């Protein structure tokens, strides 16, 4: 399965509600996560299922879409927040990810 | 020899074919054998039901602790195993078979399992 | 110091009444939807058992003509039905090249039937036999029961020709065979064997005369319910075949008439060449021998110095009245009172038996259903075998019993197979004392 | 197109002898021979197709082998029945092909 | 010494065939969807042949099965077949579409058993076949049964997924260049298979699955003549279908509650119905096609592409059912071409309303007449070639007809196996 | 879910494969369109109760993996254990030993738990 | 008490009631329903007995484990569970928590409790 990610090129302000989206070539139910990476660092998972949060990231984070439709929503987007987001599926070996979205500050 | 083929046999010998009988207990036109089926399955698992909740599951020969009754027959075991059939058998204590039933349920599971749940702590 | 040991797969079994599945190794009966038989059926001699059989309650019977009942429904449920033919009928004699005794049997009637288009009309011809037709009043006929019966045409592509049927238990149950050849429908049986499946029995529906099935193995049985009581039916099953040889010496023809989108109506179209009666033939020295022993066997019950005659049915049905049966897909109904005309006191050639043909049918007596049977083109000579008789006894209480043929209740004919078998269901499960303990 | 030499054009043989027809194709038919027996006036009868599989109503007599591009139809005693011409015919592919035909006289 | 274990729940499968059930989100098929989620098989290399998959019979026979049961309660057009009385419509017909569409008269019996009323329809040419004097009739009116199919049922496909019963499994392969046939090295299991679009076509695959790399050349016996070639494309070729005439439908009470629905009139001009497809795009897909094609009958082989050589109508044209009209386009302008070692095309159409589907004996289906104007876009992604056959020149037609290998072009990477969950190996652990 | 991991030890080696018996146990189980999905169900329920009758004949009734009394013969498969368990999968022993696991059916209900049964129900006794 | 006439008592009351439920699980308009739920009581039971069968508690109404009890699950002592309160109520209890259970039953036990059966009796 192939995943697109947009907007690649997100900007916005510290105080901003962000959403950054991507689509499966095909359908993938909710087999769905979203990662976090700092440049420089190891990428942090933040979202698993689509929908569902990990322990350790606070519910400024929220995931949802289904089927080939999925979002990341971050309802205010803080300093530490911008760094390159990805969007992975696991629906089909070998796993793949989105080309990422980089979120910048104006 | 074949399944059935022990029936005119004594209940000693007809012992010996329990695996013939049991392997054939499972296995217009198009409902009836749906049916047909349906009632081989539910047939089985009742008496599958029953060899569970005495503690011989999976088992075709089981001893239990359940003492027989000189009320249901009073006959010695010579003119059962050797002189006698599982046809004529059944015959003779079918009055009794729900007696011997209850008492496999009470004592061959619901007093032994809660011994053995009692006996993996001491 | 005995304990309860409980035994599974005990070789015990009670009496049951299930759902019975065919076996087989298009046609009506649907045989393709029938399991494939066991390449190398397992018949289990249970020695030592005696069981009890009773061929008069059997189970197996009503269940099979249950079956066939169903069977012929559905097969002819999707076939053309003829209520467009229920109209007025202009007919007259056939007389090209016809028999002294082809006088009146067959008519060539003349109606006004829709063609390929709806509103267009045409006057078309069938030859039918006169036991199809009624008089409606000056040559205005209709065919019989047009009105009180829904004839269905069967499709000309269904086969009418019997093909074995084997009765299969579900997995639980098992069909006991009683092996005595001696044995007369009931009693105890005590050489009896073990079958996944009854033999191949052929769905032959015939009265008076049992065409086709099972022989004696060693000498004619009289089987009945009550031999006493004369308002029981007497099976009696022969030891040796008796052939006969049934024809429609007609070479017929079938015109096929439109009748409806893609529907064909299957007339009898022109006979070729001449017009003769349909017959069947039998062994006058083989039929005595057979009746000879059958009076032999009769005189087992009835006395060894009482006359034993034969004589006709005494009226009914015809169906019942003649020897009804199917060659071919044509419906045959035989005179056989040149079969049953005898007295037997106690101390080469051929019999040749008239027979009529029917188009227009109703088995198994139902109110408002009936088939057409469609023309068979060509010539029939079909020839089989009488494994035995279906008797009626006259008594009346004489130093004389009268027999007459009888039939009409295929169960008879069913029961005359399905005589030797019980379904039973197998009660793995027992208990019996024993000293070990758990 | 595929062509077939068969051999011999003409046999000649009494009632009982052993009677065998070669059939050699220019291409490998990959077992797509049948053999036919025609009746003078009449359409050939099928007697072998798939190189070896026998017709249903045809005798026992009537035996047939080969592989590839040379296939043999074998009777093993030719009675009054089987005076005929004999063809093979290739389905491998398109045109059908027939042989030459072996007329088996007395 | 070794003792024989007994194990279950071992990971081995058999190749088997048995009955497969549908799930989807009609009645016949399971509700809420199936599982995308598939089990990679690592190590397992699983022989395939596309052209021995039961799935294909089974999906083929559960479509003729909906279909039949789909068209069972709809209106039987039975009193139809009566002498028509046509005339030929004049109004507003460009040249391509004299003769093409008729104004017939005929006398149906209205809702009282015992009036009839006259009416009017317009019919399509090749639905009308003449009785001798204007008199014509409804094609194979008098050998079928014409059922009407219900203007409330949609003909729209809707991916049906196939589900293995308990006990068996999908397989499916994972591997691009997998041709059909042979082992497959890269393979995992499913539950059910994907979105199959129930599309009816001949000559082009429309709305399928595209190769993931380069178009695929697939046949039983490349080297038979006489079998379809099904060809993939990694990419669509989008073809634009109208009906460009305004119809209304004219409802005809024939009996308690069942009406006939026939054209009425078509308001505004009349002009032939037509499909476009972009010529450099076509032609671009061609090369590749071609590319393919040497692959197996040599780099110095002409490739030629010719229109079919005959046949049935369903299989002589493009046919396929846009927005509940059978088209039936002419694909000489798309198959003519000899390949050497923007604009469009544009494919006239004729249009049905008297379907025989599946080609059965005594059986028909009538479409009603779609009011307003029809304009569907698909994309191609394949085509059923065959080849001519018996030097250096090789010539490809369009082919079809037989709905198997439509399936049969998205059911190629599965097949059924039964799971044998039992099994026995030596080892050295002895009972007691 | 059920279905995760379902044969997903399909290529590992026997060995590593014996440790997922659970995964391929569990998804075994679970007009005329009524009946083909009445048939469906009612096989799966077939085919279970038949191997699970299997494992009982053979006294192997609720287990995955069942020791046994039977000795191995040479004649049915001459490799070793290293050979069997670490360097083949399940579906490659299937396809070696398919032609003798009938004999060795027959030999696990009538050289052991037949003479088992009935030497425990003599043991038992005492 | 009869079936489900447990239901109001404390688990342990309870628990010596199991084959008083247990016996009561297996046993053209009228018949498809008749069938239909036959092949339903079959199939739920068959699904309880594959599951009892996985855990190593084939035949067993009462099967003890070798799955510790994880007090995230729930931190009731005895005396609040087996005395004071009704499987309805623990089952309202433990729910979130069922799949967990199941797998370490699954996995802890009868698997990798199989393979060490296996080698112990190898010696
Ligand atoms: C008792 O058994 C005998 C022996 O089987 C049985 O007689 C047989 O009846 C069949 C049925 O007609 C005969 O077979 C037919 O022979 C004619 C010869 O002209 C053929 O034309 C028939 O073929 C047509 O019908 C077929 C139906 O399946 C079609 O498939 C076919 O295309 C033709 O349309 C058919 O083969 C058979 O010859 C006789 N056997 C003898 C020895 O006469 C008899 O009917 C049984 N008793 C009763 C009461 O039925
Ligand atoms: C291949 O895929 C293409 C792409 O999806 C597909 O084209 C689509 O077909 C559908 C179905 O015909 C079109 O939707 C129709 O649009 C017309 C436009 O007016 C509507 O009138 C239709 O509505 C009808 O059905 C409704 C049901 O509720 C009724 O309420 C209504 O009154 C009408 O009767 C219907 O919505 C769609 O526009 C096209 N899309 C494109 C881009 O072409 C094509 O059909 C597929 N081909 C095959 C052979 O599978
Ligand atoms: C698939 O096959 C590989 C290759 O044999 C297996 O891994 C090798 O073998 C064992 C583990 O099985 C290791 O000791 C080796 O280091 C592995 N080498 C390589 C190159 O992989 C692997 O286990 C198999 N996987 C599955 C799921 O069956
Ligand atoms: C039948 O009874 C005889 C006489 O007792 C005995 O020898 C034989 O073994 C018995 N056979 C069976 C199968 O019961
Ligand atoms: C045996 O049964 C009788 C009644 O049938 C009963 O009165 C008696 O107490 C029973 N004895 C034993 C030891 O079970
Ligand atoms: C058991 O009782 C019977 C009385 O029918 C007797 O003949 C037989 O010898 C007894 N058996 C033993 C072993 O004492
Ligand atoms: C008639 O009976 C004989 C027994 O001698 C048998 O060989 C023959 O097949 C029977 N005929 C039919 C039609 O069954
Ligand atoms: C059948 O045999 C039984 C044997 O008990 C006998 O009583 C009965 O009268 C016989 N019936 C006929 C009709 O021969
Ligand atoms: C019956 O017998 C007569 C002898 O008079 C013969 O001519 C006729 O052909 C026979 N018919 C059949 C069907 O056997
Ligand atoms: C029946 O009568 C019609 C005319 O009424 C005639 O044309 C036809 O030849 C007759 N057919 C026969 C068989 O007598
Ligand atoms: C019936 O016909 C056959 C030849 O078809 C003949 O051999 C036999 O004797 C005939 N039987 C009777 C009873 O006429
Ligand atoms: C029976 O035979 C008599 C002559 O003995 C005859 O008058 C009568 O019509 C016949 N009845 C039947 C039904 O054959
Ligand atoms: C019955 O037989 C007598 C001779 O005993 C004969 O005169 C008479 O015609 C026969 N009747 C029938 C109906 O065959
Ligand atoms: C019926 O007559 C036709 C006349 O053409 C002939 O060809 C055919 O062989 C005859 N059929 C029979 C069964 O006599
Ligand atoms: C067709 O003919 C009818 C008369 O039957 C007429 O009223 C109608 O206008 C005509 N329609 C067309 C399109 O010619
Ligand atoms: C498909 O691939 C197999 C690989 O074994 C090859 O033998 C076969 O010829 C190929 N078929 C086509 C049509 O490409
Ligand atoms: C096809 O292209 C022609 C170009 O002249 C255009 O007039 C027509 O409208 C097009 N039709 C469709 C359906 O795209
Ligand atoms: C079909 O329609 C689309 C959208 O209207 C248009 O962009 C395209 O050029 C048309 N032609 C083809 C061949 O797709
Ligand atoms: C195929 O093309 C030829 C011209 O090469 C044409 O005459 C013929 O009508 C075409 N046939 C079809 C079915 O398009
Ligand atoms: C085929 O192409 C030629 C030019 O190569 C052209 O003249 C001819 O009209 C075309 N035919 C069709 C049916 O498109
Ligand atoms: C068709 O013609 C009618 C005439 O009343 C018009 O209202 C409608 O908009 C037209 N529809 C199309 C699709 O051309
Ligand atoms: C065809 O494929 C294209 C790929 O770009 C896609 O955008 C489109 O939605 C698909 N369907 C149609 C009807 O063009
Ligand atoms: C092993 O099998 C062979 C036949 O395959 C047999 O002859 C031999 O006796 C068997 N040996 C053992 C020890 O089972
Ligand atoms: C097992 O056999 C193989 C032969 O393939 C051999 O290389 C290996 O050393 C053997 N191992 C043992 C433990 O016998
Ligand atoms: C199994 O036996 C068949 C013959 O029945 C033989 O062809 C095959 O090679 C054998 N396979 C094995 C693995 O022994
Ligand atoms: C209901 O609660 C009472 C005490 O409040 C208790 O005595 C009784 O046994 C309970 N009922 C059941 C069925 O346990
Ligand atoms: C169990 O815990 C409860 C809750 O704190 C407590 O009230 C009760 O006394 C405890 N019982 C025992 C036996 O520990
Ligand atoms: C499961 O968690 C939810 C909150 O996510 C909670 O509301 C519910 O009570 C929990 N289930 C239990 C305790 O059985």
């Amino acid at each position: 399965v192939q995943m697109t990610q947009s907007p690649s090129s997100l900007s916005a302000s510290v105080g901003d509600k962000v959403s950054i989206t991507c689509r499966a070539s095909q359908g993938i139910a909710d087999a769905l996560a979203w990662y976090q990476q700092k440049p420089g660092k190891a990428p942090k998972l933040l979202i698993y299922g689509a929908s569902n949060l990990e322990s350790g990231v606070p519910s400024r984070f929220s995931g949802s879409g289904s089927g080939t439709d999925f979002s990341l929503t971050i309802s205010s987007l803080q300093a530490e927040d911008f760094a390159v987001y990805y969007c992975q599926q696991r629906n089909s070996h070998p796993p793949t990810f989105g080309q990422g979205t980089r979120v910048e500050v104006k | 020899l074949g399944f059935l083929g022990a029936a005119g046999s004594t209940m000693g010998a007809a012992s010996m074919t329990l695996t013939v009988q049991a392997r054939n207990l499972l296995s217009v036109w198009g409902i009836k054998q749906l049916q047909a089926r349906v009632l081989a399955v539910e047939r089985y698992l009742r008496d599958q039901q029953l060899l569970g909740i005495w503690g011989c599951s999976g088992k075709l020969i089981c001893c239990t602790n359940v003492p027989w009754n000189s009320s249901w027959s009073n006959r010695n075991l010579s003119e059962i195993w050797d002189n006698m059939t599982w046809l004529q058998w059944d015959k003779e204590i079918s009055n009794y078979t729900q007696i011997i039933y209850g008492l496999l349920e009470e004592s061959q599971n619901q007093q032994e399992k809660n011994e053995q749940d009692l006996l993996a702590l001491d | 110091n005995l304990w309860v040991t409980v035994y599974y797969g005990v070789p015990v079994w009670k009496d049951a009444e299930t759902t019975l599945f065919c076996a087989s190794d298009h046609n009506v009966w649907a045989t393709h939807a029938c399991v494939p038989t066991d390449p190398n059926p397992q018949e289990i001699h249970l020695e030592n058992v005696t069981e009890e059989f009773n061929m008069w309650k059997n189970n197996m019977v009503e269940q099979m003509h249950t079956d066939i009942i169903s069977l012929w429904d559905q097969s002819l449920k999707p076939c053309v039905k003829l209520t467009p033919l229920c109209v007025t009928l202009q007919c007259t004699n056939v007389t090209n090249n016809i028999t002294d005794d082809m006088r009146g049997e067959l008519k060539n009637c003349s109606f006004n039937m829709t063609t390929e288009l709806r509103d267009k009309r045409q006057k078309v011809h069938a030859l039918f036999y006169k036991l199809d037709i009624v008089p409606i009043n000056n040559t205005s006929y209709r065919l019989i029961n047009c009105n009180t019966a829904a004839i269905t045409q069967a499709c000309p592509k269904v086969s009418f020709e019997p093909i074995p049927i084997h009765y299969c238990a579900p997995a639980g149950f098992a069909i006991l065979k009683c092996k005595d050849k001696k044995f007369n429908g009931t009693g105890p049986c005590p050489s009896v064997s073990t079958v996944q499946c009854t033999h191949g029995i052929k769905p032959v529906v015939s009265t008076q005369l049992l065409l086709n099935g099972s022989l004696a193995e060693e000498e004619v049985m009289i089987r009945s319910k009550d031999i006493r009581n004369n308002a029981k039916n007497i099976l009696v099953q022969f030891n040796t075949p008796v052939q006969i040889n049934c024809t429609r010496p007609n070479n017929n023809t079938r015109k096929s008439i439109r009748i409806g989108p893609g529907q064909w109506f299957y007339a009898t179209g022109d006979i070729i060449g001449d017009i003769r009666q349909a017959h069947c033939n039998v062994s006058k020295a083989t039929w005595n021998e057979t009746l000879g022993k059958v009076v032999k066997q009769l005189r087992k019950h009835f006395g060894n110095n009482t006359i034993i005659r034969f004589a006709n049915s005494s009226g009914g049905d015809l169906e019942v009245t003649t020897h009804s049966f199917n060659c071919g897909g044509e419906f045959f109904y035989c005179d056989t009172s040149g079969l049953f005309n005898s007295t037997w006191i106690s101390n080469n050639d051929s019999i040749t038996l008239p027979c009529r043909i029917k188009q227009i049918i109703n088995m198994w007596q139902r109110i408002g259903q009936a088939m057409y049977a469609p023309p068979i083109q060509g010539v029939i000579r079909c020839v089989s075998n009488i494994t035995g008789l279906i008797l009626t006894r006259d008594g009346g209480s004489s130093t004389t019993e009268t027999f007459r043929p009888s039939g009409g209740d295929m169960r008879d004919n069913w029961r005359s197979e399905l005589y030797k078998y019980k379904v039973v269901k197998i009660e793995p499960l027992g208990v019996a004392p024993t000293r070990c303990k758990r | 197109d595929i062509q077939m030499t068969q051999s011999p054009s003409s046999l000649s043989a009494s009632v009982g002898d052993r009677v065998t027809i070669t059939c050699r194709t220019s291409e490998n038919v990959n077992n797509c021979l049948n053999w036919y027996q025609q009746k003078p006036g009449k359409a050939p009868k099928l007697l072998i197709y798939r190189t070896s599989t026998l017709q249903r109503g045809v005798p026992s007599r009537f035996s047939g082998t080969g592989s590839g591009t040379d296939y043999t139809l074998t009777i093993s005693s030719l009675q009054s029945e089987d005076f005929g011409t004999y063809y093979c015919q290739h389905y491998y592919g398109t045109p059908l092909t027939f042989g030459g035909g072996t007329m088996v006289d007395i």
